[PDB]
């Protein structure tokens, strides 16, 4: 049971870096539409 | 000491037994630069290589798996004790050799790309245990070890976790040796003045009241700090010394614990102790060595049925010995420490022995160990009744093991002469069976040189 | 004499032609619980992926 | 049984804290690769 | 010469001796507080093991076990019966 | 509690 809470724990982890990596593709998007205009 | 993960998870036929291939200390590796990859700044992580290697290996600065670059023929070392699951090979692409260990903590550890195994599956692997040798199955040329951890046994990237940022947030023990003994002509613990200045436990306690940690050197009580690789050098490497057998204060002083709890949690008793060698005559601290080991540290002293032979009390009490004294061995087994302090001053009065207590630690354990005729022996030829030839229950041994258990040897004239040329040996680099070398990896400091300590 | 109460068989022989049957499915029971409980622990080992 | 419940407290606690310097040091990288580009 | 007097009322639980550094003649009373006052580097004993003082008591006379020739007390509160330093309160501030 | 340390050098 320890070893499950465990694994939830770290399965947590990966998915919020998983949502934070859009964050480069936002910003540089960002960056081109300010170029652009 | 447990070796590696220490997590509480993992808390819960007439032929010759050779022990398993298992190591006492583990390659760690601490970051002190900027080359970041998520891992947090200044934490250690446990290789799974031998701590002689941790030099030699490199962390590599794409996949699931980290890569730890190595030389050719190191010897894969498992962290964590476990079951190994399977060891099979897998000829192409990934995992050429790879083996499996299902660690206590909770989580599976393979480790792949390797050379040849050195387990089995289904075998029970302790932490140190060696697994195997890396291999260059990915990039010929150049040795590696692809290290994967995972929550589960499958084979996928579903499940993976990045080895160095799991070991950088696990309580872990790097080193099982136990500390190098030496001197403690300083490191005394007195219950009624406990000492005022205090150092971390993973400290190197040299002699005089000196310390190593972090690299750097200095004593108790002072703030100045000297560099460890300035002071310590080839010419004057790190000696932990020796206590002198026949050099003592001359005052015994009432709740001087010397270093043993039960000295500590037993006031009382240090009391009677420290009475007791002031009127033998004799320094407390050699009968408390003594009386230490003959009871297994103070826990076998009122214990009746131990002994296959019929020895009880603090120094050993035979059924002869209890006869002449005018008691039994098991009246002797039944009394308290302290009442059995005043048989002891009793036997060690006799005056075929209690001249001679005050010339040396030696005497003392002669006395108590063979009693009159070993002492007349000693008295009549010194270096005849220390004489190594077989037997392996003479007193020289006797002497070599007193003070063990807090870390004092001592330097008896007639008998250490083997030790200290022996001894004379200088470090420079790790060595596997050198207690000095693990204490100077756990107390931080680097490998500096240093007198061979071994066992 | 130690050697055979080693195994058990160092009772008198009334003793030991009494005790059997009794022993074996005592041995058989014992066994089958250590198995129910091995079953019930490896059939908890599941993944959770 | 007040000693191990101590003790598996203050891993929890110690784990939950690692787990929060770690997200701390991934948000400072990803701040930094954003500054980068 | 002066003479050591016991502020609260108990039980003496030991009158001893230890030559040497620490605690040359001390007596432990047990108070009625409920804390444990110790009186060291003595010179005579006045009470007895066991004996039951009340409030302003002549426990013995003051000594200079430590610095010869200038004479002081060990004075020292506890909440327990050990020799140790795990468990001391200065007295100032405990009679404060 | 008491005081003391389990011993790290063997016994
Ligand atoms: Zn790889
Ligand atoms: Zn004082």
């Amino acid at each position: 049971d320890q070893s499950r809470f465990n694994s939830s724990m770290n399965e947590l982890a990966r998915q919020q870096n998983y949502q934070n990596q859009t964050f480069l593709i936002q910003r540089q998007l960002l960056q081109e539409q300010m170029d652009a205009e | 000491g447990q070796l590696g993960i220490t997590s509480p998870t993992t808390a819960l036929d007439g032929y010759r037994r050779l022990r398993p291939p298992v190591v006492a200390n583990l390659a760690t590796v601490k970051f002190t630069g900027s080359s970041r990859n998520g891992i947090v700044p200044g934490s250690k992580v446990m290789l799974p290589f031998m701590a002689a290697d941790a030099g030699r290996v490199r962390v590599n600065s794409t996949h699931a798996g980290e890569d730890i670059a190595a030389p050719g023929g190191t010897k894969v070392v498992s962290y964590v004790s476990g079951q190994v699951i399977k060891v099979t090979r897998q000829k192409g692409i990934g995992y050429g050799r790879y083996i499996t260990i299902k660690g206590d903590d909770g989580m599976y550890h393979r480790f792949a790309h390797l050379s040849a195994h050195n387990v089995k599956q289904g075998q029970r692997v302790e932490a140190g245990h060696v697994i195997g040798l890396v291999g260059d199955d990915g990039s010929p040329g150049s040795y590696h070890l692809h290290w994967e951890v995972r929550d589960n046994d499958g084979y996928g990237a579903n499940g993976t976790v990045n080895p160095l940022k799991y070991m950088g947030g696990v309580n872990f023990k790097e080193s099982s040796a136990p500390p190098p003994q030496g001197n403690t002509n300083g490191w005394g613990y007195n219950v009624n003045n406990p000492p005022t200045a205090r150092v971390p436990a993973n400290a190197i306690k040299l002699p005089n009241g000196k310390f190593l940690v972090n690299n750097r050197t200095g004593a108790l009580g002072n703030p100045t700090a000297r560099a460890a690789s300035e002071q310590y050098t080839v010419g004057r490497p790190v000696n932990t010394g020796k206590v002198s057998g026949s050099s003592w204060s001359g005052t015994n002083d009432y709740g001087e614990t010397y270093g043993y709890a039960y000295l500590a949690n037993n006031p009382e008793f240090t009391k009677k102790l420290a009475i007791t060698a002031t009127r033998l005559g004799i320094s407390a601290q050699w009968l408390v060595d003594i009386m230490a080991f003959e009871t297994g540290n103070f826990k076998k002293a009122t214990n009746w049925s131990h002994s296959r032979t019929g020895v009880v009390g603090l120094i050993g009490f035979t059924p002869a010995t209890a006869r002449a004294l005018g008691t039994t061995t098991y009246a002797l087994a039944k009394m308290p420490p302290e009442k059995q302090l005043d048989y002891v001053y009793k036997y060690l009065s006799d005056p075929q022995l209690k001249p001679h207590l005050s010339k040396g630690v030696e005497y003392v354990a002669a006395s108590i160990f063979g009693g009159s005729p070993l002492v007349r022996k000693m008295v009549n030829n010194r270096s005849g009744a220390m004489q190594r030839g077989d037997g392996d229950i003479n007193l020289q041994n006797y002497l070599k093991k007193l003070g063990r258990d807090v870390g004092r040897r001592y330097d008896i004239r007639s008998m250490s002469r083997a030790d200290r040329l022996i001894g004379s040996a200088v470090h420079t680099g790790f060595h596997e069976g050198c207690a000095t070398c693990a204490a100077l990896r756990s107390s931080g400091s680097d490998i500096v040189p240093h007198n061979a300590e071994f066992d | 004499a130690a050697e055979l109460a080693k195994y058990g068989l160092s009772e008198p022989e009334d003793v030991l032609r009494k005790n059997a049957a009794t022993r074996r499915k005592l041995v058989n029971d014992t066994m089958y619980q250590l198995g129910t409980q091995a079953e019930q622990v490896r059939r908890t080992q599941t993944s959770g992926y």
